[PDB]
């Protein structure tokens, strides 16, 4: 699977909880990139 | 000890700036007519283009100081005008000269900048601005080389405030349509 | 006058030639050096 | 007329904007709802300009589902960039903010044809950008592909 | 000039289009070009345009001509052009007319020199396939055509598929810079995210060796690059490869790699 | 008019600007309004252009404060209902 990014909640990094569904793209991250349990990730699938 | 005027001569300056005009525009011709029918040049045209216009910011620098000085130098106009038509006035002495010797310096190395930044060279020599610099500079020279003085075509210096819009849009000052008619019209 | 102009002319394609010569020569020098680390 | 060799396609006559036709599609279970508009160039006065897609856009957002519409993925066409704007009530909206940097479009609720435009430029410097971006949307549309859709200017 | 290329602009020219092209051309992010760009319009360019131009006073030439008129097309020197970027009115009443007129421009740039390079917009897709009819239009000399309304529809199917994708496309094709933000919000993540632009480069002698997988980790973990006749995207089990990355000082270690 | 402002020279301000620029409802303090009262061209060839222009005016109001009381005129039902189809519009708090 080749993942481009991540689609990370607008108020994810924030500390107050917060009911927002909106996030945002993250394209390219680095190696090191700190990672959200609530994420999807833009990947590529093999197979017909 | 501060005398008068007395004999008359000015074909002396006239006839100097005649010749810097009609024989640079004689040379264009003649060199045009023998490329005809044969009967790093880009590189520096290129850095000379950039100086130019305010793309550096020694180019900004420049373009400030050509409208500083261009506006000294129709002060410094004015102030000639209250002298006497036809004067003698020693060099070392007036402390108007030197600064005038300095604003024509500055104005014809820009005239020979401008010059290898120009595209068309024939055209470049018949521009208001080019014929300004070549009835005013040559004329300055030669009354400090004979340390007398004629009010000649100083008048022309005044032609210098109608590439006041352009020198402000180069400085991306003026980026309105209304601004710059403005400013073109009461520069002309 | 003419004397005066071609002068200036001369003054600056050489000031113009010799700045560009240099900026050519700094920039073959950055470029060389790299790529090695 | 060109969509006819398409399998699992319906069409539902109304108005895109009554509710009772979006509540009959389960417009809630729905993995992406588009709104796109026709004859949005011919309107020409951003007063006049794009009602009808942030007008449908916020009906939908204000649906309750016995869960609220806030929550359904939609995007929206837009052909003047300052009423995204529009699409969100939580944003800091500003004229002088460039598109990009637009809430609606960083999280993708939003497109304009005005971010295509640079493509040209790199279309200039590497055409294979071009190619690459052609089969990676359309699904690897193949030159051959497009002569055959060129000369029967259908799918065969 | 012996040197220099150049590119001849025309169509759909106004001060905002100008505007935009010459800022997405002319970028601080893309590499030193070499190429002039002259646009070629019948109608003579407003204050705004002029001061535009007089801005770009090296980079930058007009001339007033028409594209259907072939002596134009010499004075601008269409011959030895490099390319022909053929802009388009997208905010048009009616896409058939704007289409139509694209077609005759390139039916008159390609009748005066049938060997040049042809970028153009289109807004219908049935009109790019009467451009590919066109005798001297040939796709595998360089000769493109942007469809806007076929790639506004695959980005919006494909943000339909993955939901911010079409942003992720928009902003890996245009170029921008570094921008960061002290304050700890989405958008300082959101503007390292779109710093990346995409480019290509040819792969070594091993990786073409190896595998896929294989060199594309390997990249991604020491080169710091993410590799994405035909196209192949991201296959499975010399040549050219597409990276995404911050700039094309990152992509080209990779033709280096030992 | 500006004969007719100066007759209310302490009752009555005017500006110029645009609904849908939200510098220039900044610009009247907008946010600390009672209330914004939308007229309508009630003698318009197109109702349904007046209508949409209205609720398009409404929009904007709601996305710059959504928390003012807004009174408009309306020419057609359904343009009606889509008005209270908007997020922000709630008839409990004044709106009408
Ligand atoms: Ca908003
Ligand atoms: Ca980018
Ligand atoms: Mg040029
Ligand atoms: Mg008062």
């Amino acid at each position: 699977m080749l993942c481009f990014g991540i689609y990370r909640l607008r108020d994810a990094h924030l500390s107050t909880p917060s009911q927002c569904t909106k996030r945002y793209v993250i394209t390219n991250p680095p190696y090191e990139f700190e990672l959200v349990p609530t994420d999807l990730i833009f990947c590529l699938m093999q197979f017909d | 000890p501060c005398d008068s005027r007395g004999q008359r001569m000015w074909w002396a300056f006239l006839a100097s700036s005649m010749v810097t005009f009609f024989g640079g525009l004689f040379i264009i011709l003649l060199w045009r007519t023998l490329k005809y029918l044969w009967t790093w040049m880009t590189s520096v045209k290129d850095w000379a283009g950039v100086m130019i216009s305010a793309q550096t910011l020694t180019g900004r620098v420049l373009v400030v100081l050509v409208f500083a000085l261009s506006i000294g130098a129709l002060v410094i106009y004015f102030i000639d005008s209250s002298n006497p038509i036809e004067s003698c006035q020693n060099f070392y002495k007036d402390f108007t000269l030197q600064i005038d010797m300095a604003f024509n310096v500055f104005f014809l190395l820009y005239f020979g900048l401008r010059f290898i930044a120009a595209n068309d060279k024939l055209w470049f020599w018949l521009e208001v601005n080019s014929v300004v610099d070549f009835f005013t500079v040559p004329p300055v020279f030669v009354s400090v080389y004979l340390n007398r003085s004629w009010l000649g075509l100083r008048f022309l210096r005044a032609l210098r405030l109608i590439q006041f819009s352009e020198i402000l849009q180069f400085l991306n000052i003026l980026k309105t349509s209304n601004s710059i008619k403005l400013v073109n019209l009461l520069s002309i | 006058g003419p004397a005066s102009f071609l002068v200036s002319l001369a003054s600056c394609l050489a000031l113009g030639s010799g700045l560009t010569a240099c900026r050519a020569r700094r920039r073959r020098l950055r470029t060389a050096a790299l790529r090695p680390p | 007329e060109t969509l006819h060799n398409f399998p699992k396609v319906s069409i539902l006559p109304g108005t895109p904007l009554s509710r009772a036709d979006l509540r009959a599609v389960n417009i809630n279970l729905c993995d992406m709802c588009v709104i796109l508009s026709a004859n949005q160039n011919n309107i020409d006065d951003t007063s006049l300009q794009d009602k009808e897609c942030i007008l449908a856009s916020l009906n939908i957002k204000s649906m309750q589902f016995d869960t609220t519409g806030v929550n359904i993925p939609i995007i929206t066409e837009l052909v003047n960039d300052t009423n995204v704007q529009f699409l969100d009530q939580d944003d800091d909206d500003d004229p002088d903010t460039e598109l990009y940097l637009t809430q609606p479009f960083a999280c993708g609720t939003a497109f304009a044809v005005s971010v295509l435009d640079s493509l040209m430029s790199a279309t200039y410097f590497n055409d294979n950008i071009l190619t690459l971006i052609r089969t990676l949307v359309t699904g690897g549309a193949t030159p051959e592909l497009e002569a055959l859709i060129a000369e029967e200017n259908a799918l065969r | 000039v012996s040197g220099r290329k150049h590119i001849v602009v025309c169509g759909h020219i106004t001060l905002e289009s100008v505007s935009n092209f010459l800022k997405a051309f002319l970028h601080k992010a893309r590499d030193d070009v070499n190429v002039e760009i002259v646009f070629l319009h019948n109608i003579s360019p407003n204050l705004e345009l002029e001061a535009l131009f007089k801005r770009h006073f090296t980079q930058v030439e007009f001339y007033q001509g028409s594209v259907l008129n072939p002596h134009d097309l010499a004075r601008v020197k269409i011959e030895s052009a490099d390319a022909c970027l053929i802009l388009a009115n997208k905010y048009c009443a009616d896409p058939d007319a704007e289409d139509a007129s694209n077609i005759m421009r390139v039916i008159s740039i390609k009748n005066y020199h049938p060997k040049i390079r042809i970028i153009t917009q289109m807004l219908q897709y049935h009109n790019k396939a009467h451009l590919l009819n066109i005798p001297s239009w040939n796709w595998k000399e360089g000769d493109d055509a942007i469809c806007l309304a076929e790639l506004k529809l695959g980005f919006i199917a494909q943000s339909c598929l993955a939901q911010g994708l079409s942003t992720m496309l928009a902003n890996l094709f245009s170029m921008r810079s570094f921008i960061k933000i002290e304050e700890d919000t989405w958008q300082k993540y959101y503007l390292e995210g779109v710093s990346n632009e995409m480019y290509t480069e040819y792969l070594s002698s091993a990786f073409v060796g190896l595998s896929f997988p294989t060199v594309c980790e390997l990249c991604f973990v020491k080169l710091k690059l993410l590799m994405i006749s035909r196209i192949l995207i991201n296959p499975g089990n010399g040549t050219l490869g597409f990276f995404i990355a911050s700039d094309a000082k990152e992509v080209k270690r990779a033709f280096f790699y030992c």
